[PDB]
DNA sequence: GGGTTGGGGTTGGG
């Protein structure tokens, strides 16, 4: 009954693989993991990926202790610039001598489409990792017990 | 020590509550989507002027004090607070609104926030205000939320107001999540 | 020259706006962007939608939306998902069509209000549009463009982009305002003449009390130093001390004293009150007239006020000359009209700052910055003027007089002494109690309605031999949680009954509501009369007396309950309408915007849930257009629901438990509905339409039974009937009399105006007073029985004309105010009866002649007031009109432009777009010459205009005559070329012009148009 | 929005239509032939169908739907209803913007359905024509509800908390008593 | 601790 759920790269991978393997579901873009959802919360390091001949779409990468996911970054059309939250990451990366950092990212995924990443914030505290893990486990338990 | 409740718990208790009931809660959440369609501020006197007599040419005169008063601007903001569970609309008053304004921009002084907003609006500089409000999006905090089951215009309604806003720190929130999950596993 | 056209295109109008740089339809935009190709095929409906849809943008963005070969266009998301993405991208911006009725929360959008325009957004046409376009381009097209879709013959509905209403949007001192309106309608009376006991004059019985009661003026910011405040306080103390020594009784007896037979009138009133039996009608009328002939004169009241002021206010407070100036202007203020008021500048601009002696300056700015010193002292002089007036003059007039206006005297003001008004109030109460009002007790009225509905107030206007009660419902009860008055409560039912009014027009009776309906009915009857062959005509005129009070509550309730034209449930929709104004399109100084061409109006509508033909659910509006010019509509997100049961409860409450107050005495109606409620007219029309359709069965079949042309209209309680059969007229009179006898109502004065004479004995009409006239007069309109032409009725004297004119002039917007006022005065009534289907060319000329002759006398006081101010002291006007004849140049420019605009509008109304431009120009020149000749003839005798201005006006008139003659001469050569084929209307115009011999001069047409 | 639906007064229309159905059934089955009364008393089949008149249309927000059992949930303000619809054709006729859920719809017409089951009578409400007007994604938390798919047990539930629900339940029970008295 | 939308303007018929 909630459209936003927190999960990590491995959960993304298994959900996508299961949806592709078994497409006999409802004719709607919503995924199915103890319900329908469109938003996800994940904390992992981000790194730019250099695409070719692909100006409108910017390809990302989120490697984590469980796996890696590919996301697409969209930019404005009337003028060619970057969203402020990603310009902040770019300037931080150039300032800190090209060192990647973990980020707290919120991203939207739909089946038969790429995974769009809307916003993220750079995290500098390590306790956020444990916070995200515990929140993930608690939310999964809540969803499982609310299904029944 | 304090006890923290979730947005869904607050919603269920507010619904089950009878008219005229109040209760306070402390929630880990993030502010989002500040609304500015309605009037952003109102005028009050220093002596708590209940009625402010409007005149022309920026003239003001309180009734609770009966002196020629310089108008005092009080900032009124509407936004939405939301945890991982649910989202609700909240009322933000002058003190908290000024606190967030000074936090996002240290240049503007605490009580100077309302005057700064009024000056920008009257001069016709709304892009700056919009960008400042947008910079506050997904700002994690610790919220003290109170709900009131009150009747307005012979219509029942529930109103949510934020009382305290504190800087967030992950340690005790993670501890609370850990004990909650351990309790759930034990049960 | 530029002419107004009855048919216009939205794209053509939009291309005339400088702000918008790119305007095109959707199909051509798609072709330019190469999203589609001509060789491609589409459904006919989709093609028509693409062609009709109109888009616009502030800049040229064709290149930005150019087709890209990098990636094809295939759609997998839903239209709702695309719209949500666009709304999220919009962010904090809060003025767009698509955001109406919805809110954004993070990356989630929420819908909470009803928006009738969302159907077009989510339609299959927009689905196919998105399929063609693509998600990334659609999300930005919904923002970068203004989308208009045709939904009617000429109507368009905006569905995306910035809302059009956004285009229709260091301080200086503003002086206070004289509260002149407080004088009117004061019914309070006190044992000792003077002022109210609440005033500071009476509250005092030291400087402490006066300071406490006058802090609002004592602690003003205009005072330079504490010494000024102390001096003002001393002056107030002296004023208060002087006030208590005034013999008000002696002053009243000297200046405005009661009539000699006042004791006799009081005795007569007491006898009438105490008499048990009904009083004599003629005696009561004579008493009313005698009481009303005791009014006080303007000069008498001015002398009274001057005597009061002189011995109460020290002469040094304002200065020797300023005091005299104020006293002189006091008379002008006294004689000032009801909806008119004075200004502080009217006194400030004529007194001298330096006359005041007690003024002190902290800094020696008297010689350094004289202008700054003058402004600073003016700020205090105005405060002193306002204080004096609003604290002495207004309270005295309020306490010691009742001030109001008569019934047929227009806006003219009259004064009456308080005891006379007390006697009048007692007599009026006695009259009303016997007929329709009863004293009421709060015990009877149920507490539910008592706390749910506010009560009304009663006001009485003097009349010749009688009165005219008026009840108002403005008040709202602070207690019992009431925040609205009766009209605000009932405006929902008002909307419902306004919807009912549409089918009330023609279905179940003969009811009319506006000059458009009257004109179309007249045109149809005129056409039928022409078809018949111009036979003789007869008319009858009669009206109902006190229609509102003669309404049966039970019958009205039964009609409401059994009427099927009112549905069970209705929904309320709010929307904004943009409509073309009366301004011709400029042909291509650079700042051209929507308000230059469109007028914004707020509209509400109530619609039923049936699958009605008008299908309001699809559009959200229901508008009637008299032209082909386009209009734009945008919906809103504030819907409401109303049920027939609520209307039933409201009707029952207003019929039964209507409570009004007077002199702190409560009253309750006994019969009928109260006048002044927003639904009273519609309810009365419906109620009487029921009875008239009951009793007018024969008229339904008469026009084919024997082929007799007959016309019947009823406006509220007034009846007009024109027919060809005297038998039909007599039958109608008999049937109406029978209906009145059966339903318990009667007609006013037992008087009837006819075009014939008949024996009243046969039809038991002896009590009627038949008046025979050869010219019908209805609702202020004059109708001919020979040519069947209609023109309005105008007054004949300047004294009559001035009684209905309120003059308000502000220096800030002189040009705009005068232009709009003159425009409204000319277009007030002429536009509604300038239909060429009714009058001929001569009739139109005569109508314009008489209307202009009335309007010039109407507008004369405006330039008389204007000449009281010299514009050479204002830079804004001096830089534009010089310094020698600024007033004359300003007036000439205003008159010239107003006349030109009026002539253009008149030509547009008279002729269609197919008529020749030469004919249009000739007629415009003729009308302009007529107007200018009337104005010149009127103004050639006035002394103020006797010099410089008259030569300019004569030059303008001569130029117009010359242009008309030249156009008439050239038209012959133009038509001789055989290049044009003339229609019947053009031939008629040519015959008219040739018959009147406009080639040489105008002396032939003047006797025909000036006949009275 | 809640006020707009509360002003509809759905209870009035429901009571009037129930009274009309009861009266029509009473007058149309005055034959009182014993063998006919016996033979139309059979398990799980409809016996009468009364279509509502044009005056009693109302609008509600769809909260949930179930295609397998043809169960549709309606709500407005404080009260939510669970009714059935004729078939999928009703859904296809209603040009839904995105989804049946969270969409504001107007009921063009509906009909009361009477059924005999488990030695008693159950009254069913079937929606016949549907029309969507605009999408309302606002969750209304209805404290109170009545069920038309469970009969007297599904209607008399939670009656003590609403006066209108109490009156409608009393009318329903009286209608059931009259029907059983006439038929048996 | 807040809260329809308060005005501005005044002509011609009823
Ligand atoms: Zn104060």
């Amino acid at each position: 009954p909630q459209i936003t759920v927190p999960l990590n790269c491995f959960m993304i991978n298994q959900i996508v693989k299961a949806a592709k393997e078994n497409p006999q579901a409802h004719s709607g873009n919503h995924y199915e993991w103890y319900g329908a959802f469109e938003n996800a919360i994940i904390t992992a390091k981000f790194e730019f990926l250099q695409s070719i001949n692909d100006s409108p779409k910017i390809m990302g990468k989120l490697s984590d202790s469980t796996g890696c996911i590919e996301v697409v970054i969209q930019k404005s059309k009337m003028s060619d610039e970057l969203p402020e939250f990603v310009q902040a990451y770019e300037i931080e990366l150039q300032n800190n001598g090209n060192r990647h950092k973990y980020v707290r990212a919120m991203l939207k995924m739909r089946k038969n489409a790429q995974i769009q990443l809307l916003y993220f914030s750079i995290v500098n505290d390590a306790n956020e990792i444990s916070r995200h893990g515990l929140d993930l486990c608690l939310r999964y338990l809540q969803r499982k017990h609310g299904i029944e | 020590q304090r006890i923290y409740s979730s947005i869904e718990e607050i919603i269920q208790q507010a619904q089950a509550s009878e008219i005229g009931q109040k209760k306070e809660f402390y929630v880990y959440g993030n502010l989002v989507s500040i609304q500015m369609k309605n009037k952003l501020y109102y005028y009050r006197c220093t002596c708590q002027g209940k009625s402010v007599l409007k005149y022309h040419g920026d003239s003001f005169f309180c009734e609770s004090c009966q002196q020629f008063i310089n108008p005092q601007v009080h900032l009124m903001l509407r936004a939405f607070v939301q945890d991982s569970t649910g989202t609700i609309p909240v009322m933000i008053f002058d003190q908290q609104s000024s606190q967030l304004i000074n936090q996002i921009d240290p240049s503007i002084h605490v009580q100077e926030a309302g005057q700064y907003v009024k000056n920008c609006i009257e001069n016709g500089q709304e892009e700056i205000i919009r960008q400042l409000f947008s910079k506050l999006d997904f700002a994690r905090f610790i919220f003290e939320i109170q709900f009131e089951n009150k009747e307005f215009n012979n219509e029942q309604e529930i109103a949510y107001k934020v009382l305290k806003i504190e800087k967030e720190n992950i340690k005790e929130e993670s501890k609370y999540l850990l004990k909650k999950l351990e309790h759930l596993i034990n049960n | 020259k530029q002419m107004l056209t009855r048919k216009e295109d939205l794209l053509t109008v939009l291309k005339q706006i400088s702000a918008l740089k790119y305007v095109s339809n959707l199909y051509e935009f798609l072709l330019a962007t190469e999203k589609i190709v001509q060789t491609s095929e589409l459904d006919t409906q989709f093609q028509e939608f693409l062609t009709t849809t109109i888009i616009a943008s502030e800049q040229n963005l064709v290149e930005n939306y150019k087709q890209k070969y990098n990636q094809p266009n295939f759609s997998q998301l839903t239209i709702k998902q695309v719209i949500d993405d666009s709304i999220i991208l919009l962010g904090n911006k809060q003025n767009y069509v698509q955001q109406i009725g919805t809110t954004t929360i993070g990356f989630y959008v929420e819908y909470e209000n009803i928006n009738l325009s969302r159907q077009t957004l989510y339609s299959s046409n927009f689905r196919n549009l998105l399929n063609i376009f693509g998600e990334e381009d659609f999300k930005y097209f919904l923002i970068d463009f203004l989308v208009f879709t045709k939904v009617e013959q000429n109507g368009y509905l905006q569905v995306a982009g910035v809302c059009l209403n956004q285009y229709f949007s260091e301080n200086q001192y503003i002086y206070p305002e004289i509260q002149r309106s407080q004088i009117f309608y004061c019914n309070h009376m006190g044992r000792e003449p003077g002022v109210f006991k609440s005033s500071f004059f009476n509250y005092s019985e030291p400087q402490t009390i006066i300071k406490k009661t006058l802090l609002k003026e004592y602690q003003s910011k205009n005072f330079s130093c504490q010494e000024e405040r102390d001096l003002f306080l001393e002056f107030t103390e002296k004023i208060v001390q002087n006030f208590h020594n005034i013999n008000f009784n002696y002053l009243l007896k000297k200046f405005c004293k009661l009539p000699e037979n006042y004791q006799s009138l009081k005795s007569q009133v007491k006898q009438i009150v105490q008499s048990e039996n009904k009083a004599n009608q003629q005696s009561c009328e004579n008493l009313f007239n005698s009481l009303y002939d005791t009014e006080i004169s303007y000069k008498q009241i001015t002398n009274f006020l001057r005597q009061i002021i002189q011995n109460c206010v020290p002469n040094q407070l304002l200065g020797k000359k300023n005091f005299k100036v104020f006293l002189e202007k006091l008379y002008e203020f006294v004689q000032m009209k009801r909806f008119e008021n004075q200004k502080v500048l009217d006194y400030i601009c004529f007194m001298d700052v330096f006359d005041v002696e007690w003024f002190v300056d902290l800094k020696n700015q008297k010689f350094t910055q004289k202008r700054k010193y003058i402004s600073d002292k003016r700020k205090i002089l105005g405060d002193l003027i306002v204080f004096i007036i609003n604290k002495i003059v207004i309270p005295v007039l309020r306490y010691n007089f009742y001030i109001t206006e008569k019934h047929k005297e227009g806006s003219q003001i009259f004064y009456y002494r308080k005891p006379i008004w007390k006697l009048v109030s007692k007599l009026t109460i006695v009259k009303l109690e016997e007929e329709n009002l009863e004293k009421v007790e709060e015990k009877l009225i149920p507490e539910d309605s008592f706390q749910k509905y506010p009560q009304g107030k009663l006001r009485i206007i003097p009349k010749k031999g009688s009165f005219r009660p008026i009840m108002t419902f403005l008040r709202k009860d602070k207690q019992k949680n009431i925040k609205l008055n009766l009209n605000q409560i009932l405006m929902d039912s008002q909307l419902v009954f306004r919807n009912l009014k549409d089918m009330l027009g023609q279905k179940i009776g003969y009811s009319v509501f506006d000059n458009k309906q009257i004109s179309e009915k007249f045109a149809q009857f005129i056409e039928k009369w022409k078809n018949k062959g111009r036979p003789q005509l007869y008319y009858v005129t009669l009206d109902i007396k006190k229609c509102y009070d003669s309404i049966d509550q039970m019958k009205l309730l039964n009609f409401f309950n059994q009427s099927d034209l009112i549905q069970d449930t209705y929904f309320i929709n709010k929307y904004l309408l943009f409509q073309r104004n009366k301004r011709p399109l400029l042909q291509i100084m650079d700042n051209i915007n929507f308000p230059y061409y469109f007028n914004l109006k707020e509209r509400q509508i109530a619609y039923s849930l049936y699958d009605d033909d008008d299908q309001i659910l699809q559009k959200g509006f229901k508008e009637i257009q008299s032209d082909d010019r386009p209009f734009i509509v945008i919906n809103q997100d504030k819907p409401r629901c109303i049920t027939k049961d609520i209307i039933h409860n409201h009707l029952k409450h207003i019929s039964q438990y209507n409570v009004i107050s007077f002199n702190k005495v409560k009253f309750r109606q006994k019969r009928g509905i109260p006048q002044g409620l927003n639904i009273s007219g519609v309810l009365c029309s419906f109620y009487f339409g029921k009875l008239e359709e009951e009793y007018t069965q024969f008229l339904k079949n008469a026009e084919q039974v024997n082929g007799s042309i007959n016309l019947l209209m009823r406006l509220t309680d007034d009846y007009l009937f024109i027919s060809d059969s005297q038998q039909n007229a007599l039958n109608l009179i008999v049937q109406l009399q029978n209906c009145a006898n059966n339903n318990g109502f009667m007609f006013n004065d037992q008087k009837i105006t006819t075009n014939f004479q008949f024996p009243q004995e046969d039809y038991n009409l002896e009590h009627f007073k038949i008046s025979v006239q050869n010219e019908c007069q209805w609702i202020g309109k004059s109708i001919d029985m020979n040519t069947l032409e209609i023109k309005s009725i105008q007054k004949q004297t300047q004294q009559e004309i001035n009684q209905t004119i309120n003059v308000a002039i502000s220096i800030k917007n002189l040009k705009s105010q005068l232009k709009n006022k003159l425009r409204s005065l000319f277009l007030n009534q002429l536009i509604d009866y300038f239909n060429p289907n009714i009058n001929s060319f001569e009739g139109l000329c005569r109508q314009l002649y008489h209307h202009s002759k009335a309007t010039v006398m109407k507008f004369y006081p405006f330039m008389t007031k204007l000449f009281q101010i010299d514009l050479k002291k204002s830079k804004q006007y001096s830089v534009q009109y010089g310094k020698e004849n600024t007033n004359e140049n300003f007036l000439k420019d205003i008159l010239y432009y107003t006349v030109e605009d009026v002539c253009k509008i008149l030509c547009y109304l008279q002729f269609e777009d197919e008529i020749n431009s030469n004919i249009k120009e000739i007629f415009k020149n003729l009308y302009s010459w007529i107007m200018w000749d009337i104005i010149v003839s009127y103004l050639k005798k006035k002394k103020q205009f006797k010099g410089y201005l008259n030569k300019l006006l004569q030059k303008i008139r001569k130029s117009r005559f010359f242009y008309l003659k030249e156009g008439c001469k050239s038209l012959q050569l133009i038509l001789s070329q055989q290049k044009y084929q003339l229609n019947k209307k053009e031939l008629e115009a040519i015959e008219f012009i040739d018959l009147n011999n406009l080639i040489q001069d105008i002396k032939t047409l003047i006797p025909k148009i000036s006949a009275k | 929005m809640k006020l707009l639906l509360q002003n509809q007064n759905i209870f009035q229309k429901l009571k009037n239509t129930l009274n009309g159905c009861i009266k029509k059934f009473y007058d149309t089955y005055q034959d009182l032939e014993q063998m006919q009364k016996f033979e139309m008393i059979v398990e799980d089949k409809l016996l009468f169908r009364y279509s509502c008149s044009q005056s009693e249309m109302f609008s509600a927000q769809i909260q949930a739907h179930y295609l397998e059992k043809r169960v549709l949930q309606l709500t407005d303000g404080n009260v939510k209803y669970i009714v059935n619809f004729r078939d999928k054709g009703v859904l296809d006729k209603a040009n839904f913007f995105d989804t049946p859920n969270n969409s504001l719809v107007i009921i063009r017409q509906w009909s009361y359905e009477i059924y005999y089951t488990k030695n008693t009578f159950q009254i069913n409400l079937v929606i016949d024509e549907m029309r969507c007007i605009d999408i309302i994604t606002t969750i209304f938390y209805c404290k109170l509800e009545l069920d038309f798919t469970q009969g007297i047990k599904g209607i008399s539930k939670s009656s003590s908390f609403s006066n209108q629900i109490y009156e409608y339940s009393a009318q329903y029970y009286k209608a059931i008593q009259l029907l059983k008295k006439l038929l048996i």
